[PDB]
């Protein structure tokens, strides 16, 4: 179905056209990720997180890296943290363009899809220049980032962030003021604050309901406390307020991208602990301890101290959590991925009460749901 | 090459009509470019 | 051999487009024992695996011998179509049978198909069969519905296997 | 230096060749068997032995960081030439 | 640290009410959307003319795999099995034995391209720069088993794309 | 009291979904793993392990890879004590073989014994 | 220890220890163990029979207000007689904190469902029933959510192998997708990567 | 102040916050009076509810009371009082001040194994 | 930026903005495809003196979790943390 | 030895639940034959139900049979609604797997397995 995000089976009991019951059957994209993660090392399970949320790759990379660094009692260098935050905001722009354009496509506006996919292609070019792959970068690693930026990337990011404001202005001229766009979103999917809190909703689902909660402001991480940005707050809980919140989040992401471009510090890219991060390739072919550590890191992997932790970040879809349990070996004993899509699809049944078929597809679109992270 | 065009359109290739014994007048291929020109065509370097 | 992609049961189910399924003397003199395709495939596989099957001449036959009239009756009863046969002579059958063969594409029927349809199956008990290769012969009543469910209309598409009267064998 | 089997098949540098009675040659009829005609042993046998005037020598393969890890080779024995473990280049003390 | 999105109160005065009624009865913002589409009609389209006009890439690009050689003819790999130990999808199979001159060289080096995820762990865990991820990406086949590369195919790919792989490594080796 | 009395042995053979062929024909082995003699560390000989018998592995016709048909070929289970492993074994209805732990015998080292006066423990050289 | 070692937070550690003592002394009937990790996370290991009276407390007390259920998880450790470890993660927006509540059960003993506390768990523990076999008593709709319709067994159990006991392929004789016993073309090569030398002396268990 | 909206969806504006808060706090104290004194839940809930009731009684304004109660809007304060009362009734029904039900197994909370 | 002035004027009128200042198609203003080779610096642990690993180990400073209450006063009630401060309004675009 | 029951206090309630589940399955079989358009008879489906019920006939534990009843009710609910396909229903009839060797001699002939 062009409406469902790839794989999704709504068994819908309808009273002609009005929905009476919705049963989302999922598991068509269940790959069984968190058993094969237990069957692989930490560096080998790092590319697993690029495919859960296949439009938020470096956000999941940062979540996994933060969890592993918390278990390892180490921290990345400041330049690595600034690179991670800048590319996380680029990734947030990617995810929000995908969400708004696909949602307008299922509503019926197919033109902003083609308008914003050019900017999506430019950000993919930035991804390819920084890592070598367009989507699944495998760039953010525990200890910092794998490689430094190629020269001249900052100027290209600056030009793109200069023109992206006009692109957002064109999109908002197209969609926000339109009456037909409002008629599909003014009074569709109203969620109260208490019902959103009790259903495990996180991210925009809270912020469209007037609940002031952002994980980059309340429980911040590496250098998100050094930047300045605003948090959009909804008033009615409908799809219109949350679409406006997503557009405002794109604006604030542009603001954070500019602030990160103007404040990048010099230094290294990895942690200097050679028992966690691999050494430089010139040092590997010259020094002895560097070659030994390179061998034991690319064959066995580092040893994580035993214990369990739960590290959560603010992915563009909401709170993205990793529950990691390590038994002291070089492979994780348990690694559960908490994605917002599970809770949002669970709340979809209460979201679509007394609505219509097109109202159900608008409610499905207004929750930016990918099923790789839903089915794990 | 024509650098007045925008990025992505400033370099192009007209394929031959005879490559390794095959009549490629119509059936052009993207893998018919030698690697030394594949560096320049894919904008990986500024030097042909 | 009958099956999903055969030209034996499907041919009988497709005579209904032309008219009222004519036969030679109503087809009450020719005896046939059709065999399932999977039984023949298992027999061939076992003969490949059998070192004692070399040099023999097997004869693969079905379990029950039917007349042609009752076979067409059972085919049309499973397919849930009206069955209105009529006498038609042997010489006039080939005359219209050769009319369908002048098509440049795959013909619907020929004179040879008419001859082989109205030829009674000989019995050769001396030739070893499917039972000597360890293959049980599946009767037509178990797979006829599976073959002929494609030819039913929407009205009787959902009827079960047991809602039919099996034909009389000889 | 690729030799040809009596069946007509080519022999790789490993020495792999399907037998006359091997059925798997059905994968090659109507197609080609992909082998490489640049054998590494024959090409490394053409490299001349380098005469040096030191007891030990250091080898990195050339290019610096684009080569193998740097190793040290002893050339005390005069009957045989010391060979690099990675690159296969052989050196000899000229005394 | 937060802003009240969509809480603005509309006006009440007669001129603004007349303006809103005129916009209602005459469809002004629909004309605005029409004008934006008409503006996008008269721009230069961003479509490149494939296959004569390839998209831009980077020297760090990850594509088809290849096996390099030293600049004397000797193959670079010494069968250390780091790449098959670091490959997350277990796409690499290595079997080795000492050859005629006593050199540690491979006998079987198989990469399953349908298992490979193209992440460059093997090209960054290789201590002698033997296995590389070349820049080729136009190698789609019509059959499944043609994507099961043995050692001979990888060596042929290395000999085919060495003139580009060496330049890419010379460009990007200082960042590693 | 919301409690019942159950006196029968535990049996989760019908709930685990394993086919009977891999239940009545398998023979698990519970053992402390042997120390690798090429190394000197003893940290790999701390926890008991449950392993299964090795079934047939053949060669692929196409690439020569190690094809298998045994689902339990790579199943290693870790237990702290022998009793926990034996309880997990009889819970799932697996026939088991238990090997005793082979703790090395302590020695009596002496550096002066290399320089004896009337004994044979004198070192030839050092 | 400045540029590489992660900085230590002691105020959060002291506050979490004080709140753990507060929770333990409020509910002595169900709370068994309270611990604080080195990276300032609080774990409350409780009896299964107090799954409901604890959680609602943390949902409704004026000093806790853990209104959000972040993640519901299960851990399979076969070395214990109660092999399944159900873990609740709670987020408090009012006091800006996170807590973890752990409980234990085996295969046969059911545990009380918390759908009357957080409705997100209506799916979450259902997922556990699909992948661990822990039956959650008093559930509205408990069935499979991720595996195949005709799937047998719980895949995330540690005694369950990586590849399943069945596989699907298309058969043209029956014109259907059929299930057959698995036959891997290449076996998953099991790697022995454990270092034989002791790594962390701080976690050294005493010998028997 | 006469707030037009509380800022959240599905939450109605309370016209009289002081009287409703006093009623809820007095009802909570009367319910907690039944619990035995040796239970720590009664002492802690009585302490925090008495402090909150003194804060509500002392401040005649709404914005100053909201800013010094440290609970945000007064509507979520009233909702938290309702939830505390419901918890008090459930805790009377449950009685968790009894000693421990059962000791855990010897290898239940040991990590790593 | 190759179209004639009539098309640019009609486009600017129909859009309502100025599109020639910000074009979505890249031109010669972008960075060159070839760059001078870099020289990445070293980190703080690249020293020859006073660089003992035991004084800067990260993993070895981890400890087992501090168990507080186990089953083998008139203190104030305590929250997990002090309550979160009320969010201030944005001074740039308050939308009020 | 005191454990927590699931549904049945003893064996009688558990076997009563087994009986009710068998009644429900026996009533349900003709509907799944009719709706899925299977090419098998009703007696074949009922004997398959009887075989699946008699496969677990050696269980003498109330909690295990309670879990078996719960799983059977789950499968019955999954087959009352058309959530199973024709493949999922027909997977109980192994129509594509050849019968394995049974005696010692054929198992000796065909492989090393016991
Ligand atoms: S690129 Fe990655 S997945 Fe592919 S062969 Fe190399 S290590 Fe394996
Ligand atoms: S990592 Fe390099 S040298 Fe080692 S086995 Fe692989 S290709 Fe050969
Ligand atoms: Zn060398």
């Amino acid at each position: 179905h062009p409406a469902a995000h790839g794989v999704l089976r709504l068994v819908m009991e309808l009273s002609g056209e009005m929905v009476r019951k919705c049963d989302p059957h999922i598991g068509l994209l269940h790959r069984g990720t968190e058993k094969l993660i237990e069957y692989k090392t930490y560096l080998q399970a790092l590319p697993y997180f690029d495919r859960l949320d296949y439009v938020s790759m470096m956000c999941n990379e940062q979540a996994y890296s933060l969890a592993v660094e918390k278990l390892l009692n180490i921290q990345p260098p400041p330049r690595a943290q600034w690179i991670r935050v800048l590319f996380g905001e680029i990734t947030r722009l990617l995810n929000h363009i995908m969400a708004v354009t696909t949602h307008a496509l299922d509503i019926g506006a197919m033109t902003p899809f083609f308008w914003m996919f050019e900017e999506r292609e430019k950000m993919f070019e930035f991804y390819e220049r920084v890592s070598g792959a367009r989507m699944h970068a495998a760039y953010v690693r525990p200890g910092g980032v794998h490689q430094d930026l190629p020269l001249g990337l900052m100027d290209d990011i600056y030009e793109f962030s200069k023109n992206f404001s006009l692109r957002i202005d064109e999109l908002e001229e197209m969609l926000t003021n339109n009456r037909i766009w409002r008629n599909r979103t003014v009074d569709i999917g109203v969620v109260t604050a208490e019902d959103a809190l009790n259903y495990g909703f996180s991210g925009v689902m809270l912020r469209g309901s007037g609940i002031q909660w952002d994980l980059r402001k309340t429980q911040p991480y590496d250098v998100y406390d050094q930047v300045e940005f605003d948090v959009p707050i909804g008033s009615r809980g409908d799809c219109y307020d949350r679409y406006l919140c997503r557009v405002e989040e794109m604006r604030q992401s542009i603001r954070i991208i500019s602030q990160c471009l103007n404040k990048m510090p010099p230094g290294e890219i990895k942690v200097d602990d050679a028992k966690v991060s691999p050494p430089k390739r010139a040092e590997m072919k010259t020094s002895m301890e560097s070659l030994i550590h390179h061998f034991k890191l690319y064959t066995e992997g580092y040893q994580v101290p035993p214990g369990a932790t739960y590290t959560a970040i603010e992915a563009p879809k909401g709170e993205f959590g990793v529950y990691l349990v390590s038994d002291g070996s070089s492979r994780p004993y348990r690694c559960k991925i908490k994605a917002p899509g599970f809770a949002h699809l669970a709340g979809l049944d209460k979201m679509s009460k007394g609505h219509m078929l097109a109202d159900v597809v608008a409610i499905i679109g207004t929750q930016d749901i990918v099923f790789g992270e839903v089915d794990r | 090459e024509d650098n007045k065009q925008f990025f992505g359109r400033h370099r192009w290739v007209i394929y031959t009509t005879e490559m390794n014994g095959k009549n490629t007048f119509w059936d052009v291929d993207g893998s018919m470019v030698p690697p030394e020109w594949h560096r320049w065509l894919h904008c990986m370097t500024d030097d042909p | 051999i009958f099956g999903r992609e055969d030209r034996f049961l499907n041919y009988f189910a497709n005579i209904r487009w032309f008219g009222g399924v004519p036969l030679i003397s109503l087809g009450k003199k020719t005896v046939k024992q059709p065999v399932y395709i999977v039984d023949v495939t298992k027999g061939i596989i076992n003969a490949i695996k059998d070192p004692d099957a070399r040099g023999k001449t097997f004869a693969f036959v079905g379990p029950n011998r039917y007349l042609l009239f009752d076979l067409v009756q059972y085919v049309f009863a499973v397919a849930h179509r009206p069955f209105l046969p009529y006498p038609m002579p042997h010489f006039a059958y080939r005359w219209i049978g050769r009319l369908f063969e002048i098509s440049p594409f795959e013909p619907w029927t020929t004179r040879d198909k008419v001859e082989r349809i109205h030829t009674t199956d000989r019995t050769l008990p001396h030739l070893p069969g499917l039972e000597d290769l360890g293959v049980q012969a599946t009767p037509l009543e178990l797979k006829a519905i599976e073959v002929l469910r494609r030819h039913r209309t929407y009205r009787w598409l959902s009827s079960e296997i047991e809602d039919v009267q099996p034909a009389k064998t000889v | 230096g690729v030799r040809t089997s009596p069946t007509g098949e080519k022999v790789t540098h490993t020495g792999q060749v399907y037998d006359d009675e091997d059925y798997r040659r059905v994968r090659f009829v109507g197609r080609q068997k992909e082998v490489n005609e640049n054998f590494a042993i024959d090409l490394i046998a053409e490299q001349p032995v380098s005469q040096v005037g030191s007891r030990v020598i250091s080898c990195d393969g050339g290019g610096g960081a684009l080569g193998h890890p740097r190793v040290y080779i002893n050339l005390d024995k005069e009957t045989k030439t010391g060979t690099c473990g990675y690159c296969g280049l052989q050196f000899r003390q000229q005394h | 640290t937060y802003k009240y999105v969509n809480l603005r109160e509309p006006s009440m005065d007669m001129k603004s009410v007349t303006d809103r009624a005129a916009q209602t009865l005459l469809w002004t913002e629909l004309i605005r959307g029409l004008g934006m589409t008409l503006s996008y009609l008269f721009r230069e389209p961003a479509t490149i003319n494939y296959p004569f006009e390839k998209g831009p890439l980077s020297p760090r690009f990850r594509g088809e795999h290849a096996l390099r050689r030293y600049p004397s003819g000797e193959e670079r790999c010494i069968a250390c099995k780091l790449c098959e130990a670091v490959c997350p999808a277990q796409a690499i199979t290595i079997e080795a034995e000492p050859r005629a001159d006593g050199s540690r060289r491979t006998t079987r080096y198989d990469i399953d391209m349908t298992k490979c995820i193209y992440c460059g762990f093997c090209q960054e865990a290789c201590p002698v720069d033997a296995i590389v991820e070349g820049p080729n990406f136009e190698f789609s086949t019509e059959t499944h088993e043609e994507l099961l590369y043995n050692k001979e195919k990888l060596l042929n790919n290395g000999d085919k794309w060495e003139a580009e792989i060496a330049a890419n490594i010379q460009a990007d080796y200082l960042y590693r | 009291t919301q409690l019942i009395t159950v006196d029968e042995k535990l049996d989760i053979t019908t709930l685990t979904g394993v086919p009977e062929e891999h239940i009545k024909t398998r023979k698990a082995r519970i053992f402390v793993p042997a120390r690798n003699n090429m190394q000197s560390g003893v940290n790999n000989t701390k926890k008991w392990k449950m392993e299964f018998d090795t079934r047939e592995r053949w060669e692929n016709p196409l690439m020569g890879w190690a094809s298998t048909a045994d689902p339990l070929s790579n199943l290693v289970l870790t237990f702290s004590t022998k009793e926990d492993a034996i309880a997990f074994a009889e819970k799932n209805g697996w026939s088991y073989d238990v090997e005793e732990r082979k703790v090395p015998k302590p020695k009596s080292k002496s550096y002066g014994a290399n320089f004896s006066w009337n004994k044979r423990t004198r070192v030839s050289t050092k | 220890t400045r540029p590489t070692v992660r900085p230590r937070n002691d105020v959060a550690h002291k506050q979490l220890s004080a709140f753990g003592e507060y929770v333990a002394e409020i509910l002595p009937k169900y709370v068994q163990q309270v611990q604080v990790s080195c990276f300032s996370e609080l774990e409350i290991c409780i009896h299964p029979d107090g799954v409901i009276p604890v959680l609602t407390f943390l949902r409704d007390h004026s000093n806790a207000q853990f209104k959000s259920l972040a993640d519901l998880t299960a851990v399979d450790i076969p070395t214990r007689q109660n092999r399944f470890e159900i873990v609740y993660n709670l987020l408090s927006l009012r006091f800006n904190s996170r807590i973890r509540v752990k409980t234990y059960t085996d295969e046969l003993t059911p545990v009380e469902s918390s759908v009357s506390v957080y409705k997100a768990a209506n799916w979450y523990e259902r997922e556990i029933w699909d992948m661990f076999g822990v039956f959650f008593a008093n559930h509205p709709d408990l069935r499979r959510i991720l595996t195949d319709y005709g799937f047998e067994g719980h895949p995330f159990r540690k005694d369950f192998p990586l590849s399943g006991y069945v596989e699907l392929r298309y058969d043209d004789e029956v014109k259907r997708v059929v299930a057959e016993p698995v036959e891997l073309a290449q076996e998953f090569r099991k790697f022995d990567l454990n270092s034989p030398w002791e790594a962390f002396p701080a976690y050294r268990q005493p010998p028997e | 102040l006469l707030k037009k909206t509380t800022g959240l969806v599905g939450l109605a504006v309370c016209e009289t916050p002081h009287e409703r808060l006093k009623i809820l706090y007095t009802k909570i104290l009367d319910v907690l009076g039944h619990i035995p004194k040796n239970a720590a839940y009664r002492k802690y809930t009585e302490q925090i509810t008495n402090e909150k009731l003194s804060i509500v009684k002392a401040e005649p304004d709404v914005k100053k009371l909201e800013e010094q109660l440290q609970g945000g809007q007064i509507e979520e304060v009233i909702l938290q009082a309702e939830n505390e009362l419901s918890l008090a009734r459930k805790m009377i029904q449950w009685k968790p001040w009894e000693p421990l039900v059962e000791e855990p197994p010897a290898s239940q909370w040991k990590w790593p194994i | 930026a190759s179209a004639t002035r009539l098309i640019q004027g009609l486009r600017n009128w129909a859009s309502g903005r100025d599109l020639q200042a910000k074009l979505q198609l890249r031109y010669q203003e972008i960075s060159k495809r070839t760059q001078p080779p870099p020289k990445l610096p070293v980190g703080p642990s690249h020293r020859l003196s006073n660089n003992y690993y035991c004084a800067r180990d990260g993993r070895r400073e981890a400890m087992p979790p501090s168990i507080v209450m186990s089953s083998q006063s008139e203190k104030k009630a305590v929250s997990p943390a002090p309550p979160i401060k009320r969010w201030e309004l944005s001074q740039d675009e308050p939308y009020l | 030895t005191s454990v927590k029951p699931i549904f049945s206090r003893d064996m009688n309630e558990a076997k009563r639940r087994v009986r009710e589940l068998y009644r429900a399955w026996y009533r349900e079989v003709p509907n799944t034959v009719h709706l899925f358009q299977l090419d098998i008879s009703v007696k074949q489906g009922r004997d398959k139900v009887r075989e699946m019920f008699k496969k677990n006939a050696h269980v003498t534990d109330p909690r295990v049979v309670d879990l078996l009843v719960i799983k059977g009710k789950m499968e019955l609910e999954e087959t009352i609604n058309v959530w199973k396909q024709r493949t999922h229903v027909m997977r109980f009839f192994h129509e594509t797997e050849a019968p394995r060797p049974k005696d010692f001699l054929s198992k000796f002939y065909v492989g090393h397995d016991p």
